[PDB]
Parts: C-alpha cells; structure tokens; sequence
C-alpha cells in the first residue's frame, strides 16, 4: 500500500509487473534451479497482504483520529494529534469508534477497489478486499469488545450513544462481515 | 474435551498464548460436576494417531471445521516471557 | 509426510493418500495377499486376513478418507492421555 500507492496507476501497474517477476521467479525456480516446492507466489504475496493490512490495522487503532480526523472528520478541529486515549479507545465517548468503523470501510474498499484489480495473477486464491475484511474486522472486533466492557464500568455516554453504535456496528458486521 | 488456553490481551500487537489445558469430558460423564486446577502446557501432547489425525485434517485445507480444529491443536504457547517446550 | 504436512517445512497440501491411491493400493494389497496365499501353496487366507500387519495396514488406509468429525472424534476418543497432568507447566 506504502509502496505502490492505489493514487498512482503507475505504481499499481509497476506493482502488477513485480508480481509478474515474482511469478517469473518462482517459474525460474522451478523450471532453471528445478526447485520442486519452490514457495508459492500466491502464499508469498498473500503473506506480504497480510503484513500491509496488519501494519495498516495496528497503524489506524493507533493513529485513529489522525487518520480518521485528516481523512473524514466532521470538524477541521479535530484532524489533528487528538490525545491518544482519543487516537486509541476512549471511556468518555463512542466516537473513537465511529470513526474506526469510517477507517475499516474505506481501507477494504482501497483493497477490493483498487488492489483486487491491481493484483488479480491469482484470482481464484487473492481477493485484497476479502482478505482486508477479514483481517481488519478480527483485529476491530477484539478491540471493540474490550471497548464496550470498559464504557460498561463507567457508563460516561447516554444508554442512547450505545444504542446508536449498536445500529452502527450492527450495519458494519451485517453489511461487511457476515 | 475442553481445552483452556490462557492469554495476554494485545492491541496493535497480537494476543499471546500463556499456556494450554485439555480436560477429557469422560471423567465428567462420571463425576457430574468437577472443581478442578488443570496444570496449563505450552502445547498439547500427543501420539502417532493424533499426529496422523492432525496431518490428515491439516489437508482438508478448505473444511472450516477441520481449519479451526487443526489451528486449535495447533496453537502453542507463544513461548516468550516464561518458555517455549514443554513435556508429554 | 510428518515434515510436508504434520509438521511446518512446507505450505503445500501434501497431497493425501487421494481415493484413486487408496484404491489401487487396497488392489495391490489383495493381490499381494492372493499372491502370498498362492491358491492355498502359501498362506491362509485367513491369517492373512487376521494379519494385525494388514490390519493395521487397513487401519491407517481408512484414516486417509475418514470425514473430519470422525477424524475428530477419533481424537478425542484416541488421545485419552490429553487428560492425566500437563509435564512443565
């Protein structure tokens, strides 16, 4: 994603000639060094997919409102380094998660949209946007239970606010996950 | 049987395993209800036929059941902050 | 076959014993039986079949196409010892 950015075309087309090496590789491995189990490209990319989404989740948990704050949010005020009880989780309000929920749909559209398309030398074995869905919700929904547990013990948002996040996220999974 | 895996909470990072219990649902089926202190492993042992089972179950690559249980016995204690092998 | 998919050296799918190879060798290994029976010259045919050799032989063939909850069952009915103290706890 760092690396070949889905904005420039041009790195998306040098990324689908990279994977086109790689294949090239693997092929030179198996048919000049005749490697008989050579590592797969699909499983050596899917590996390096799931290395760019977890550093991308572990990123956006961590860095919540600077991504959502310069990416969407809904006040100018708020794009910057928010304190990081408010960039992580916050007990005070539900809108750290609001806004995680916004951070999950867009990277998994970039992923199904962009790189899908970008990446497709293994369809049948590579949709980005499956993987991106599954990998991000594991990592969310972890987070998001420890979450409500804790708002539990200290009740600082309006029964209301749950119940709106509850709308949310049973969109989010309904749409999304399920 | 029930298997009991201890673990560290991890955001950003991962959830570590601790450590591994198996408790065989036989010695209930006797005792009906049991308090007990299962002893936690780094991972389950095993003979030739859960090996054999495992690698067969391992192929299944795409059975989600077999999937969840092959990584399930497959889970080990990610080792650090207190060890990595255990014994049988 | 412990190394390929027992074990981690390998993300390949080992390629079970398939139905076609389960087959073929439960066809080699009767005819090895006839042949070790040799129209009664050799072998019984019934200490061949009571041969805990081809039985266990048979045993491990079935395992290869067995379905995953009786694979699974089968662990748990076979791994009894998975219930008698963790050593290093």
């Amino acid at each position: 994603r760092n690396n070949f950015p889905a904005s420039s075309p041009e790195r998306l087309q040098d990324l689908k000639s990279t994977v086109d090496l790689l294949t090239s590789i693997t092929f030179f491995r198996m048919k000049v060094q005749e490697l008989q189990s050579p590592p797969r490209a699909s499983q050596v990319v899917k590996d390096c997919v799931k290395a760019c989404l977890n550093s991308t989740y572990e990123y956006i948990f961590n860095n919540c409102h600077e991504l959502y704050g310069r990416e969407y949010q809904t006040d100018p005020a708020k794009k910057g380094e928010v304190p990081p009880e408010e960039q992580g989780p916050s007990i005070k309000n539900l809108d750290f998660w609001s806004k995680l929920i916004t951070l999950i749909v867009s990277i998994i559209e970039e992923d199904k949209n962009s790189y899908t398309p970008c990446l497709n030398q293994f369809p049948q074995e590579l949709n980005v946007g499956k993987i991106s869905a599954e990998v991000m919700w594991s990592l969310f929904a972890q987070d998001m239970k420890y979450a409500m547990e804790e708002h539990d013990k200290h009740r600082l948002c309006k029964s209301a606010d749950y119940m709106n996040l509850h709308f949310k996220v049973k969109w989010l999974y309904n749409e999304y996950v399920a | 049987e029930l298997q009991v895996c201890v673990k560290d909470y991890c955001f950003a990072r991962e959830d570590r395993t601790v450590g591994l219990a198996v408790l065989q649902l036989r010695e209930l089926a006797q005792r009906g209800s049991a308090a007990c202190w299962l002893p936690l492993g780094r991972r389950i042992h095993m003979d030739d036929t859960g090996l054999t089972v495992l690698r067969i179950l391992s192929q299944r690559s795409n059975d989600e059941v077999a999937k969840e249980f092959v990584k399930l016995k497959s889970d080990t204690r990610s080792a650090e902050e207190g060890g990595a092998a255990p014994a049988p | 076959f412990l190394s390929k998919l027992k074990d981690h050296m390998v993300r390949e799918e080992a390629k079970s014993l398939t139905p076609k190879q389960c087959a073929v060798v439960e066809l080699a290994l009767d005819t090895i039986k006839q042949y070790f029976h040799a129209g009664g010259v050799g072998l019984k045919k019934t200490f061949l079949e009571k041969s805990p050799d081809l039985q266990s032989l048979r045993y491990a063939l079935s395992l290869y196409t067995q379905a995953t909850d009786l694979l699974i069952k089968t662990f748990v009915q076979t791994q009894s010892a998975q219930g008698s103290g963790v050593e290093d706890p």
